[PDB]
RNA sequence: CCGGGCACUCUAACGGGACUGCCCGCGAAAGCGGGAGGAAGGAGGGGACGACGUCUGGUCAGCAUGGCCCUUACGGCCUGGGCGACACACGUGCUACAAUGCCCACUACAAAGCGAUGCCACCCGGCAACGGGGAGCUAAUCGCAAAAAGGUGGGCCCAGUUCGGAUUGGGGUCUGCAACCCGACCCCAUGAAGCCGGAAUCGCUAGUAAUCGCGGAUCAGCCAUGCCGCGGUGAAUACG
């Protein structure tokens, strides 16, 4: 159970509750940020690449 | 056997003392003392036999109590257990009723530890 | 008490109890074997019996490997024994001067 | 009379507010100098590795920086050439009345 | 620690007597960083030690501190196959602490109900050489005395 | 529990089967997958087969088991104790 | 495995994003989603060209995608031809005003992500990996770099025991923020698995 | 009392309001 | 007419306004002691002026924002000592050794990932 | 609040500044002990940052991937169930055992963040959860908002209690197609164990520990007492 799932998440559901976020990049269901469409992993990868506008490593 | 069936602690404030009746919390206590118009600050040992009978009369008639309350709670579980519903079943094993975890803990329902 | 973890394997209460029996060899030294942990696992080349045990004078941490699981469990116990015995007598080694 | 400046990059925010401050001040007349609004901050805290390892994280931040300018004595020699000023890519602008 | 000797924090003198010592003692009353409550209790105590024995809180407390300062104490040192309890002089810095610690501790062993009283009473008793904080002092000092035999084993 | 303002919830698709039985003159075993449905006063006397995830469990309904859900009487878990 | 990405580490100090544009929360995700789709078809078709960066700008339904490469030609096409054929394939996905430019790389042998792909290709073509690495470093140094370093990891030469090989010359101070260090990764498929090539070029300190 | 919902102290902790802690 | 110091401690900041008067003091739109009631930490806020026998020569109007009552107390202490130095620069000696001029940088240290607080590590049992 | 003004607080970009620079002493030197100046002194406090390598460490279940395996099924959809079981054992935590405390009332002082089927002032019903109204705000404006410990006043009077809040009965609210399994919240009633914890064992050297509350990610709701942050108050001790 993967592609059928990265798929069932794209489609509009028989009830509103069944709405769930997947990673727009890797398909990962858990730890998915609303703001990026990304999981915690992918978020890290692009950010390191610079493919995340304004997004930089924080140090305080 | 002061009120009602139980002898509420003298020495103490009547609002606290009334809590020592089964079926009477902080709340119902605050309520009887208004409805019978007496100072919650007065010690039970300081009550007019009048103020007392009032207190007694109101409370015994307002709320279901002591044995008669426990009987309903038993009757309540009695039936739940006999219709054979899930909440009933959990009683039927002495287990937890409110959807708690039982892999660990759950000791108050179970009793202290039962070695294998 | 006695805790065994069987990692990516199925083992019987029989086998479990056997581990308790072997580990008992450590009771010889008469010191508190506190919360001992036996872990059983199966590498490609053979089984592994890992164990971590705390006693009043320190920790026993050891590992056995062998084509045969039972033999691995024993080889573990040897190492556990040796260490336990080092704990129990190392303190004596310097009563003079 | 207001121009409101927001971007993910701060060095480009004073670029756009340097020029826009200058544009109205040239073509008459009064400009309420580029005011540094407080930054709204969005943190991203994430476990570094792909699997387990909870006690190691990497901290990520997103600064939506904030600026505001006022063109005080407005004077329509200004209101034209503004619709022809060179915006760097990383900032959006708000003008209302 | 391993590198150099650590350094004693200078305390900020207390606003009701300017005394570096009251501050220390206050702090040792302080649970959970609730220093306000700490000073209160203390000051309340002084109020009492004035009330009950008509003389200077400060003068009294300073005595009870002087009477709970252990001068010799034991410090353990395994030699060979026995852990010998060795007699050692206590450096004034430590004398202080122990004195304050014990003072509080005895005080909190008392049956009087409210914290503010107990501090008062223990302070009173210890100025007179009575009380637990003085008992702890002597228990310690008798202990060092018995073990006078092992004094040369000292560091 | 379910809010007093909103309904007393029953899956509509069981209520029909229930109603159809009243009129025609009851009664046959009613298979359902509706553990969530309230038992409702018109269900009394039926024997409804409730799915637990494995079996449709026969539950005769009584006047004392009325406000409860269906699944309360078809246990989901097999437990005979330990050791 | 321990080391941080030498790129994300220098953002706003020695290096600058491959995507500069503001957006608000309602939108950010959606813009970026396109950019993933964008770089997908672009890194797909332009690998042949020698793709080194996909710079991307935005204002409002109109975007400037600046491609960098050291073979500017294959992006052009037949006299202005291909560049457009993409803008059609492209702005069919974009649905919007896709200004698709082409920027020359003044020396692919001073651009990490390039150097990487080269070696990845050499080893996909069954070349002696230990050789390839020492060479790729040798060239980068000849092309004037203040230092170079390459890394290949995995079933090198077809070994069953994976292995890690690397070489370096001059300086590569990964700890220094003012050091200009271009990092490039290439992923080499083989019949027996995947190797990962990593490229390190030390251009200079600021 | 942080675990006694029926007091002020209880409701601050649970993050809620009620008879015993009003808004 | 008026003397000023900027007072800071932790997240607390204190705008201090010295004026001569009988010696009476105010904080944030109410009399000092009414704002700092029952908090024995107070009288050291006014402590720098005691160090130079300037107790009653001055009134004081003060607003105070940020932090808590005691940090704010500390803030004031700085500012009033600050303001005295423009009132009288020969006031360094007998305020500097008394450490009143200096601002202590001691700020709440940051909470770090993997710990429970800044430094409190989580408990762990080897075996 | 308005006129007015940016002084101040601040907000937030750009700089200054500390360099053992100077003084004395010991030193071949590097340095070390010390004084003044100075907000800061010998790395100012904290962060970001992790060498060749090691553990044939971790992850084929994020992803990528060689190879091996399945093909009316080892693929795919759905209803229900399960992941929440409970003789037991271990790890992490929460709340406590109380008077330096608990309750009620009145009254103060933060910071970082968040917010368009979103935060919701203010009015109304209801003990309350909440319901109905309904103003503002793309938010240094408007809202979440009350910070809590603290302060003043009043009760409790050492009692398994006005400690503690588990368990159970009953009555409700909300999200959601849906709260039997299996949500959170509110109110009446219930009012357990627990009187400071064996062997053993953890953290922390300063704005730290301890204690106190507030935000955020995820998220319809929520089992968060978890995690990542933020301030408030604020110690002890280091011979070695
Ligand atoms: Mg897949
Ligand atoms: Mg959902
Ligand atoms: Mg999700
Ligand atoms: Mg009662
Ligand atoms: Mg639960
Ligand atoms: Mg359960
Ligand atoms: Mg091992
Ligand atoms: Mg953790
Ligand atoms: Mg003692
Ligand atoms: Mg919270
Ligand atoms: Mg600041
Ligand atoms: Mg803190
Ligand atoms: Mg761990
Ligand atoms: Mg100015
Ligand atoms: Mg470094
Ligand atoms: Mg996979
Ligand atoms: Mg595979
Ligand atoms: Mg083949
Ligand atoms: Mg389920
Ligand atoms: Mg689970
Ligand atoms: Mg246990
Ligand atoms: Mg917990
Ligand atoms: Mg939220
Ligand atoms: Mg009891
Ligand atoms: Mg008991
Ligand atoms: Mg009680
Ligand atoms: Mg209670
Ligand atoms: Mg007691
Ligand atoms: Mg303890
Ligand atoms: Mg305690
Ligand atoms: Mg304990
Ligand atoms: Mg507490
Ligand atoms: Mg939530
Ligand atoms: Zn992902």
């Amino acid at each position: 159970a993967r592609k059928a799932l990265i798929e069932k998440a794209k489609r509009t559901p028989k009830f509103k509750v069944r709405a769930y976020t997947r990673c727009v990049r890797c398909g990962r269901a858990r730890s998915v940020y609303r703001f990026f469409g990304l999981c915690r992993i992918c978020l890290r990868e692009l950010a390191h690449k610079g493919q995340l506008p304004g997004v930089r490593k924080a140090s305080w | 056997a002061r009120i009602a069936g139980v002898e509420i602690p003298r020495n103490k404030r009547v609002d606290v003392a009334l809590t020592y009746i089964y079926g009477i919390g902080k709340a119902r206590a605050k309520e009887a003392l208004e409805k019978t118009g007496i100072n919650p600050a007065t010690r039970v040992k300081d009550l007019t036999e009048a103020e007392v009978v009032r207190l007694r009369e109101y409370v015994e008639n307002t709320w279901k109590l002591e044995g008669e309350l426990r009987a309903e709670v038993a009757a309540n579980i009695k039936r739940l257990m006999d219709i054979g519903c899930y909440r009933g079943l959990r009683h039927r094993r002495g287990l937890p009723v409110r959807g708690q975890r039982t892999r660990t803990n759950a000791r108050t329902r179970k009793g202290p530890r039962k070695t294998v | 008490t006695m805790n065994i973890t069987s990692k990516q394997m199925e083992i019987t209460p029989a086998i479990r109890q056997h581990v308790a029996d072997r580990l008992a060899k450590l009771e010889k030294w008469q010191t508190h074997l506190i919360n001992p942990h036996i872990i059983l696992s199966k590498e490609p080349q053979g089984f592994v019996a890992d164990a971590t045990i705390n006693t009043p004078n320190g920790v026993l941490v050891a590992s056995g490997k062998h084509e045969d699981m039972y033999t691995a469990i024993n080889e573990l116990i040897n190492k556990l024994e040796r260490q336990l015995n080092k704990l129990q007598h190392k303190g004596e080694a310097r009563r003079a001067a | 009379i207001r121009i409101k400046l927001r971007g993910f990059d701060h060095k480009t925010l004073d670029a756009s507010a340097q020029k826009i401050v200058e544009a109205a001040r040239r073509s008459g007349a009064q400009v309420s100098g580029p005011i540094p609004l407080p930054t709204r901050v969005r943190r991203f805290t994430v476990i570094r590795g792909p699997f387990k390892h909870k006690d190691s994280r990497e901290h990520f931040e997103l600064r939506t920086h904030n600026r505001l300018v006022d063109i005080i004595n407005p004077n329509r020699k200004t209101i034209e050439q503004l619709m022809t000023l060179d915006l760097p890519t990383g900032v959006e602008i708000e003008i209302k009345t | 620690a391993r590198r150099r000797r650590a350094e004693v924090r200078q305390l900020q003198p207390d606003l009701v007597y300017g005394d570096v010592l009251v501050t220390a003692f206050i702090n040792k009353i302080m649970r959970d960083g609730k220093k306000n409550l700490a000073a209160r209790i203390f000051y309340d105590a002084c109020k009492i030690i004035q009330e009950k024995t008509g003389q200077e809180p400060l003068k009294v407390f300073k005595q009870a501190v002087e009477n709970v300062k252990p001068r010799m104490e034991v410090r353990s040192r395994r030699v060979g196959g026995a852990n010998y309890q060795v007699p050692m002089e206590v450096s004034p810095r430590r004398q202080q602490s122990l004195a304050l610690r014990w003072l509080v501790q005895a005080a909190n062993q008392r049956p009087e109900r409210r914290a503010a009283v107990r501090i008062a009473h223990e302070l009173m008793d210890a100025a007179e050489g009575k009380g637990g904080a003085v008992k702890k002092k002597e228990d310690v000092e008798r202990m060092a005395e018995a073990n006078r035999a092992y004094a040369h084993y000292r560091w | 529990p379910r809010s007093l303002k909103k309904g007393v919830f029953v899956d509509d698709h069981l209520l029909e089967k229930v109603l159809e039985l009243n009129a025609k003159g009851e009664k046959r075993l009613i298979k359902t997958w509706s553990r969530r449905s309230t038992i409702v006063p018109e269900m009394v006397g039926h024997t409804i087969a409730v799915y637990n995830g494995k079996q449709h469990v026969p539950v005769y309904i009584t006047e004392n088991m009325v406000g409860h859900k269906l699944g309360e009487f078809a246990p989901t878990r097999t437990y005979r104790g330990h050791g | 495995g321990n080391k941080i990405h030498p790129i994300g580490f220098r953002l706003g100090i020695t290096r600058d994003w491959e995507s500069r544009w503001y957006a608000g929360k309602k939108q950010y995700r959606h813009l970026l989603l396109e950019d993933q789709r964008i770089r997908g078809l672009l890194e797909k078709e332009l690998y042949s060209a020698g793709l080194a960066r996909v710079d991307i700008e935005r204002a409002a339904d109109n975007v400037a995608v600046t491609v960098h490469v050291a073979k500017p030609g294959v992006v052009i096409g037949r006299g202005g031809e291909r560049i457009r054929v993409l803008r059609e394939e492209l702005a069919k996905l974009t649905g919007k005003n896709v200004a698709l430019n082409v920027q020359e790389v003044q020396n692919p042998n001073l651009s990490a992500p390039l150097v990487a792909q080269r070696v990845a290709e050499q080893i996909e073509r069954r070349f002696a990996v230990r050789r390839a690495i020492k060479q790729a470093v040798q060239r980068v140094m000849e092309s004037g770099a203040k230092g170079a370093k390459v890394i290949v990891s995995g079933r090198i030469g077809g070994a069953e025991q994976a292995r890690t090989e690397w070489a370096a010359q001059g300086r590569v101070p990964l700890h220094t923020l003012r050091a200009n260090i271009d990092y490039g990764f290439a992923l080499a498929r083989t019949t027996y698995g995947v190797l990962g090539v990593k490229a390190y070029i030390f251009l200079g300190e600021v | 009392g942080k675990g006694d919902r029926r007091t002020r102290r209880g409701k601050i902790w649970r993050g809620t309001y009620g008879k015993y802690r009003p808004r | 007419e008026q003397y000023y110091g900027t007072g800071r401690r932790k997240e607390a900041v204190a705008r201090v306004f010295l004026r001569p008067g009988n010696g009476k003091v105010t904080v944030n739109g109410q009399d000092f002691n009414e704002y700092f009631q029952g908090l024995v930490r107070a009288v050291a806020a006014l402590e720098p002026l005691r160090a130079v026998d300037a107790l009653g020569h001055f009134d004081a109007y003060i607003t105070v924002r940020g932090g808590g009552k005691s940090g704010q107390i500390d803030a004031i202490k700085l500012g009033i000592a600050r303001a005295l130095v423009q009132y009288n620069p020969d006031y360094r000696a007998k305020l500097k050794p008394l450490g009143f001029l200096t601002r202590d940088a001691r700020v709440v240290e940051r909470k770090k990932y993997g710990k429970h607080k800044a430094r409190r590590a989580p408990q762990y049992s080897k075996r």
